[PDB]
RNA sequence: GGAGAGUUUGAUCCUGGCUCAGGACGAACGCUGGCGGCGUGCCUAAUACAUGCAAGUCGAGCGGACAGAUGGGAGCUUGCUCCCUGAUGUUAGCGGCGGACGGGUGAGUAACACGUGGGUAACCUGCCUGUAAGACUGGGAUAACUCCGGGAAACCGGGGCUAAUACCGGAUGGUUGUUUGAACCGCAUGGUUCAAACAUAAAAGGUGGCUUCGGCUACCACUUACAGAUGGACCCGCGGCGCAUUAGCUAGUUGGUGAGGUAACGGCUCACCAAGGCGACGAUGCGUAGCCGACCUGAGAGGGUGAUCGGCCACACUGGGACUGAGACACGGCCCAGACUCCUACGGGAGGCAGCAGUAGGGAAUCUUCCGCAAUGGACGAAAGUCUGACGGAGCAACGCCGCGUGAGUGAUGAAGGUUUUCGGAUCGUAAAGCUCUGUUGUUAGGGAAGAACAAGUGCCGUUCGAAUAGGGCGGUACCUUGACGGUACCUAACCAGAAAGCCACGGCUAACUACGUGCCAGCAGCCGCGGUAAUACGUAGGUGGCAAGCGUUGUCCGGAAUUAUUGGGCGUAAAGGGCUCGCAGGCGGUUUCUUAAGUCUGAUGUGAAAGCCCCCGGCUCAACCGGGGAGGGUCAUUGGAAACU
């Protein structure tokens, strides 16, 4: 139930997102815990910046993200250190 | 409106010449030439706050946030309101000399296309910093209101880097109000909208 | 009005355009000279036409812009 | 980071009222109105609702139906008709989990509801990880299926057939309880840990591979235990209203004991016994109202409001009960009554829009019966997928803020025309014409983003189990594939001054004045007040001025209002000293010294979420808006300091 996850955020047809440690009971624009940094979809370049170090720690008490909010972390590789984490 | 029949009213050549008062001081109309009255402050601060609004011809939604505007400013309230306004993109079209009047000015930037840094600027109010460059597309390279302010060859103010067939505009540190206004008394308009 | 209350208005035009059980649209205007009425009728309600041949003051008193 | 102005009077100062300039609206109305972003859009009726949709999901839980033709075979018309169970496809019912969240409304509620800080040794937590263990042996049904029966229907009843990860026994289990020991500690109840004994207490298979056909294996699910993660319940100080023309109020009330009951403490329930409890610091009562971060305003102290967005409670036509489920007394679930609607063959039933829209109705007054699951989200499932009126966008109204226009240069002749005139002129004035000009937008034709990250399937490498290089699992990377908005933004070129401004003011407050009409009449008016014949105040015209896609009026709230005065007044005559005393409560304290630390001062720590205000950057053609970082906000709690003053 404990789903890591976006936020929609900003304008009405350039969106903004959060990514945002929550329950998945509270609504889209619920309350949470604990956040980590930002998403930009609408730049064509990147800045999709991470915290990339406070989930790993909310990680190994275990929060299953969603898989498009999962694969940001893959880019920066806090699963795989995470899984080194499980290997260790 | 008129733009020269308003500034009888203040009775002052706005943007600098010597027509608009010759022959006619009185300001407009039929109670003109029946000799004029003694104002008061509130009779004295419109006109001084009107005497700056009329040289750019801004609405006075987009005149009262600007002043607020200079209210998060350092410095002093007064001159940080001249330089805002003599900052003002419709001002910088005109002080590189290319409109007669600053309202020929909001042609040169609704639709007289023009570059500032990329692709284009259509808007009269944006607010210009010190490290921007100006320029025109081929679309409207030289056409004959280019090609006769061209040859009118006004000076140059020292805050301003132009060439005529370059047509390049830069800046320095900032328009100094020494320069910018000979005729508009400022600490006048501070002391109208703090009010 | 609506409320079940029964209050004297005020009738502001160049001459009416009443009659009895019509629509009437109140605001809130203080008449000092005529002693207890506090409500001018809209002149250019539902109702009440606007006066006749009015020029300035064309927002007040319900006139439309004659010609242009 | 703090402007004042008209008015009492013959004249002056005070005093004291109201008036006025300002700032906001979820605002409405009058007149007009070209466009683009961003944002809101039933406050009155929590009044009644036509129609459609708003919550389902698993054939990899399961039986059967249901198609199917891989082939096999049959009868022949060469047109077919079949009989077996192909791949695979469908899912009434069954069973698992969700439906308690997401979403709305503001009615009650002045109290632990909320806000803040706390406490639990007095509690709970399915779905989440991680660890510890496991998953033995049987049993009886029953829906669907049919077969009858009864019903107008709603549907219901009976007789057989059958399944499962359904249900029910037996074992084994570190739960729990009992009994008896120990150890340690807290804050009284006590708590924690260890031993022994007794008593029971489970579980389930499914999917794919590998098989010696015994099974094994990963993966999913299952039973139990530990923690963490997770939300919830209960208690407590401290906060934010109106009235004393509400002063007395309560008997399960308030106490104890035991009992029952609740996940849990309890008069929570009941018996018994006791008579307390609540109160001038305002109980009880009554009118009133959802609260809060915040919004607006003020210079600050404060005052007003509690809409949208975010927190939480309460409610689901009105009222009451209750089940299954970890969790409800369940917004689109059941049962009952009350009103009402609908149907009936009168016997009977079905229904609940304060879900999205829309309509009625109310009212001054608030919008589209669209498209899409592409992104975000949830729901279930091993996944694809399915489901989504959450949400995504489109549509309406100048509702508000911001952004852009409505032509622009030149041009004196001061044209023409208009208005005024002492008829010289004056002004509408460079304003038009003329000339020159670009095309924001308007118009035409083109080009055409980012939002889209992925999943899933393929490829490998790593690690992990594995009887295994089966086969997977994750982890990495590699290929592939996915747009409602929408050819919309956008950009490119071509086209024309062509499409496009108004309302309000004009005695004094207050910037700006004349001419006609008019004669206490018609009419203005926020304030002083204007008109009984020369109205700068009425109405009109010209001409100014105001501001601008808006302007005025209207009702609100704040301000100016130092005019409830803590910061920031009074009391001789202006509004105001009780007629004076004796005094309980409350209020305040001489001097010197020791001491204490409640107040006070101060550090440290924890915390006052995010959005918003504010500091500073960055992004959108700037702005508005949005983003990044930081501060600030607490009569806060714990802890450690200071000792003059209280």
């Amino acid at each position: 139930a404990v789903k890591i996850r976006l936020k929609r955020m900003g304008a009405k047809k350039s969106p903004f997102y959060r990514i945002v440690v929550a329950d998945s009971r509270s609504p889209r624009d619920g309350r949470f815990i604990e956040t980590v940094g930002t998403y930009n979809p609408v730049a064509k370049p990147a800045e999709v910046k991470i915290d990339e170090e406070l989930a790993l720690k909310w990680l190994q008490t275990g929060a299953k993200p969603s898989d498009t909010v999962r694969n940001l972390f893959s880019s920066q590789g806090i699963m795989e250190k995470f899984h080194n984490a499980k290997q260790g | 409106g008129p733009s020269w029949k308003l500034s009888r009213r203040l009775g002052i050549s706005l943007s600098g010449t010597g027509k608009e008062l010759e022959k006619r001081p009185y300001a407009p109309g039929p109670h003109g030439p029946g000799q004029r009255k003694k104002l008061s402050e509130y009779g004295l601060q419109l006109q001084e706050k009107q005497k700056l609004r009329h040289m750019y011809g801004v609405n006075e939604r987009q005149f009262r946030t600007l002043f607020d505007k200079a209210g998060k400013l350092a410095g002093k309230h007064g001159e940080n309101f001249m330089i805002l306004l003599d900052s003002r993109l419709d001002n910088v079209v005109y002080k590189l000399g290319l409109a007669r009047t600053r309202r020929q000015a909001r042609q040169l930037v609704n639709h007289g296309h023009i570059l500032v840094d990329g692709s284009r600027v259509d808007i009269p109010s944006y607010l210009v910093k010190p490290g921007q460059t100006i320029g025109v597309r081929e679309k409207s390279r030289n056409l004959s209101i280019i090609k006769e302010s061209v040859e009118v060859n006004n000076f140059v103010p020292e805050y301003l880097t132009f060439d005529a067939e370059k047509l390049e505009g830069t800046f320095t540190r900032l328009p100094e109000r020494s320069e910018l206004a000979p005729e508009i008394n400022e600490a006048l308009i501070v002391e109208f909208y703090s009010r | 009005l609506t409320n079940g209350i029964e209050v004297t208005a005020y009738i502001p035009g160049i001459g009416h355009n009443l009659q009895e059980h019509s629509v009437v649209l109140i605001r809130g205007g203080r008449v000092k000279d005529l002693p207890g009425v506090r409500y001018h009728i809209v002149r250019g309600a539902l109702d009440t036409a606007g006066v006749e041949n009015r020029a300035q003051g064309r927002s007040k008193y319900g006139t439309k812009k004659p010609k242009a």
